[PDB]
């Protein structure tokens, strides 16, 4: 019953779950697609598949695009990435390209737009293959550039913030945790929503593009984000090792810089207390016990 | 993964076991109409030539028993030797009897209504699950929607070579999710369905799929490796109960969830509100169903239990499969607060004396529209 | 807590749906006595002074209905008027179509009691049997055939098991006659009955007790309520614990999955905990059509085996084989037995087949 | 519906016999109120040796 059209790559993994329904609550015609777990709430479509791409962004019509497209660590070390730019720009929809901060060196906080890009790793480099392959591509294409990315998932792998929550409930093994590298956890479902303003504000505005920055205001490290998980479910915190060793790839920082995109009213922020506590119930212990197909 | 299979069935009101369920409470609702008070247990037995009544009543009303086994066979449609069976010439055999003293006194006599004690004792369960709109087992909701479609198409004519009994399996492949349960897509369909002489098997199955399967299940669950097993007998066309054996309460597992969550061993068809069989077993169901529509869990199962002559459950328990944030003692406090499970308060709540049990009979109790225990409670917790 | 309730209930030989249950695997022993291939969907309806057997049958055999009706009702204890029914005088309809010549199973096992089932419904079947003993001594001669029984367990839940605690509530409802006072009764179900069937751990002196909560139970059998074959299958089977697709298991032969494969779906999945593997397990065996073997095999450990479910399968596919026609041969489902399950489970008793757990190399 | 009592030898398919006489009569549809192929057949002969 509503007009306007989305269309959502990766939208069975974590960011894209949140990104499609989010667009669909507020009135839009919203369809995520997948190349995985697709069938039967999204549609069954490879992005490496060429033709396959064209042939749903040709049959729906969709007037906004939203490229995501993982379990996510890796954090230690494409390209139909653009190749859908060309398509997208082409029947006119407006594909905004998420990426990571990683594209960056980590040496003075913050980054900003506009600054240089340069990445220290595998990872890093890629991701601005993309926003070059992307942008050059087509020059009508927004670059929205996130941080490490909490949701409420449904496999602890997902996140790179969830996956530490096996460590923080069993007190019985110690584990260490990572304090040397700075991190900044964002919502998924904040930045489903910073997508839908910089949507529903290319109507407002006929000509926006040229990178954009989204971060949430909360920084962390990997041993810091533990403690506030254990304190959310109220849990022991002591069993838990900092390091300021390099156990030598990553940025030690990036941080994001958010300036344009606040400006228009374009932004959500969900406190991480709640957020993670949020996403994280279903994996305690005596939840996961009890959660079986028979009584 | 962790991808399991699970297939449910349902059956055509012109299933035997399915023909005494549906006469059963067609007794039920005509001694309902001129005394809501009636006690009543009426079992029932369908053989090649024959519906034999057998039970208990209590009610002031008098009923034409011959003309209500008749009209409902009839509705139900067999009316010739051409099908099995015809209400016109079967033999009906009446075997009701005045119901036994000594329930009477400790069960219904001199009491105030709202502490009438059990009918008789035993165990109920109730089962919810957000995997669907209507909050039920998707294998369960398709397979009785099947006969539904098969039966309504029957009867407006569209199909006039269908005939009213009929069996429908549905096998779904399903995904465990933070303990809730995610349909993925139908696996396997079955449909024997009795049928004309006139259509030949090949226009059955072309139909089968196209007016029936297609228009009940929603084409995301539907891929080319869904397997289809339509009229894989082949000649069903002597069908109902001639050569068959039916009872009353044969179908419970049907009658319910189609296998899941769990059921206590109750027969609900023939029945009234005093019996806890019927009456808290949808009860228990309002319980499941307002707990997950009212967002405290995703999926959950109840049991209650009674014992004769005695108005409080023995045992309230609530498993939510690790689906809600709240403990499954804090779903538990929560019931009581917002439910009074006795069953002289749930006659009220549900409606129970009105004479409403023939469109019960058939395709499922649970997850229906009309029905007072599928309106979920507005909860104050 | 962690702390939690479950009922179950099962009934004694004498009550109606159970009557019926008797005389239909009765009806079965009977024919198979004679052609051990006979087919049998034998329903039996029971109802003041009345017994109807319905239903089709292929046999060979020539039986006596009148002498295997008769003789059930007899052993069930039906022998006077005066206890609303006598297997002397009682009608004995037959409306039998003899000749002369796809779904979902489950099985369910606990760790929880030496018999590998829950708790609640065991002891539901002993206090009946108990009765029926007691009744049979003259040791309580004021007993009759027809009673009822329900046991409320308070459990623990851990690590994916159930840990029985307490008995928190009993039922128990006898048919008696018009001598015996109440007291009297009321004091027998506690002492003679109750206290000689339950380990006295999980007896206290806050379990409530319901006996005789109906006041009086002159009136019963298939005088009080009518009774029909396959009324009572979770009774008959693992009282609202586990699953269940659905399937009656009296009158019905060997040739029926429904009975077969449930029978054996039993086997493994107590196979498998009495082996060491698991604390608790379902076993759910889907027959499709056109498949010798089982099409697929879900197994439900609850997390109690310190193996994956791959693991747990592989184990019974070199252990088991579930082709129909092979677990009629393993279990010796041709025996004139059946009578003596429709009575106190079918499940959790040593005598049969099926309770004997394969030792299981893997 | 059949009653009372035999001794006999001989075991016979009352199913048949009640059936097929009810043929040789001509009730064969139930447009004429009685059918050898739907009717109900109870026996309750008592019957020894
Ligand atoms: N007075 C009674 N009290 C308790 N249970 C009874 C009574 N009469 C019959 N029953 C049992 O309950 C069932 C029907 O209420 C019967 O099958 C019988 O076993």
């Amino acid at each position: 019953i509503p007009n306007r059209r989305v269309l959502v790559t990766g939208a069975t993994g974590l960011l894209g779950r949140a990104v499609h329904k989010e667009f669909q609550q507020n009135n839009w015609h919203a369809v995520g697609c997948g190349f995985r777990r697709a069938r039967p709430k999204f549609e069954q479509v490879n992005l490496l598949d060429s033709n396959a791409v064209h042939h749903i962004i040709h049959d729906f019509q969709p007037h906004v695009i939203v490229h995501c497209a993982e379990r996510r660590p890796d954090v230690v070390e494409v390209d139909a990435s653009g190749n859908l730019a060309k398509e997208a720009a082409a029947v006119g929809a407006f594909l905004i390209y998420i990426s990571s901060d990683y594209v960056f060196d980590g040496t003075n906080p913050p980054y900003r737009e506009e600054d240089i890009p340069a990445p220290l790793n595998l990872y890093g480099k890629t991701k601005l293959d993309g926003e070059k392959a992307v942008l050059e591509n087509n020059l009508g294409a927004a670059v929205l550039r996130i941080p490490i990315l909490y949701g409420e998932v449904e496999k602890l792998e997902e996140s790179a913030v969830t996956v530490m929550f096996d460590k923080v409930q069993f007190s019985n093994k110690s584990a260490n945790m990572d304090h040397w590298q700075q991190r900044f956890p964002t919502h998924v479902k904040d930045v489903a929503t910073v997508c839908r303003q910089l949507a529903e504000k290319r109507m407002l505005d006929p000509s926006i593009k040229g990178t954009f920055h989204w971060s949430g205001n909360e920084q962390m490290t990997k041993y810091e984000m533990a403690c506030a998980i254990a304190d959310a479910f109220n849990l022991p915190s002591s069993h838990l090792r900092p390091i300021t060793d390099s156990p030598a790839q990553r940025p030690r920082n990036a941080q994001l810089d958010c300036s344009k995109l606040e400006t228009l009213g374009i932004g959500q922020r969900t406190p991480f207390r709640i957020g993670i506590k949020e996403s994280l119930w279903p994996f305690l212990i005596d939840k996961r016990w009890r959660q079986t197909v028979f009584h | 993964e962790g991808t399991f299979l699970f297939t449910s069935e349902s059956v055509g009101e012109g299933h035997p076991d399915k023909i005494c369920d549906q006469i059963s409470d067609a007794v039920l609702d005509a001694h309902l109409q001129q005394d809501p008070d009636a006690k009543v247990a009426c079992e029932t037995v369908a053989k090649t030539g024959m519906i034999l009544l057998a039970g208990e009543i209590t009610s002031r009303a008098a009923v034409d028993y011959q003309k209500v086994v008749r009209e409902a066979v009839k509705h139900i449609g067999y009316d010739d030797s051409s099908k099995g069976f015809d209400y016109k010439t079967c033999n009906v055999l009446v075997a009701l009897e005045q119901q036994s003293p000594d329930i009477a006194q400790g069960v219904h006599l001199d009491r105030n209504e709202e502490d009438i004690g059990a009918g008789d004792q035993g165990l109920m369960f109730g089962y919810a699950t957000d995997e669907t709109e209507e909050c039920m087992p998707l294998t369960i909701v398709l397979a009785h929607k099947l006969n539904a479609k098969l039966a309504e198409l029957r009867r407006n004519g569209t199909l006039p070579w269908l005939r009213p009994d009929s069996k429908t399996q549905v096998t779904v492949q399903y995904m465990q999710d933070r303990g809730a349960v995610l349909p993925i897509r139908v696996h396997t369909i079955v449909i024997s369905v009795q049928h004309d002489e006139e259509v030949c098997l090949d226009e059955m199955r072309d139909a089968l799929k196209e007016k029936v399967i297609k228009a009940v299940v929603p084409a995301k669950y539907l891929d080319e490796d869904t397997i289809y097993h339509l009229q894989p007998s082949g000649r069903f066309v002597i069908g109902g109960p001639q050569g068959d054996a039916g009872l009353t309460g044969r179908k419970i597992i049907v009658d319910t969830y189609g296998g899941w969550g769990a059921h206590g061993g109750g027969a609900f068809s023939g029945k009234d509100y005093t019996k806890v069989d019927r009456s808290a077993a949808y009860a228990a169901r309002w319980v499941a169903k307002s707990l997950v529509k009212g967002g405290l869990c995703r999926r959950v199962l109840v049991q209650v239990s009674y014992a004769i002559g005695v108005s409080h459950p023995l045992s309230i328990s609530i498993f939510h499969y690790g689906t809600s944030q709240k403990s499954e003692r804090e779903l538990l406090e929560i019931v009581k607060k917002n439910f009074d499970l006795r069953p002289g308060v749930i006659v009220r709540d549900l409606d129970l004396k009105k004479p409403i049990y023939q469109r019960t009979a058939a395709y499922g109790h649970f997850g229906r529209d009309s029905f007072p225990w599928e309106v979920p409670k507005k909860l104050k917790y």
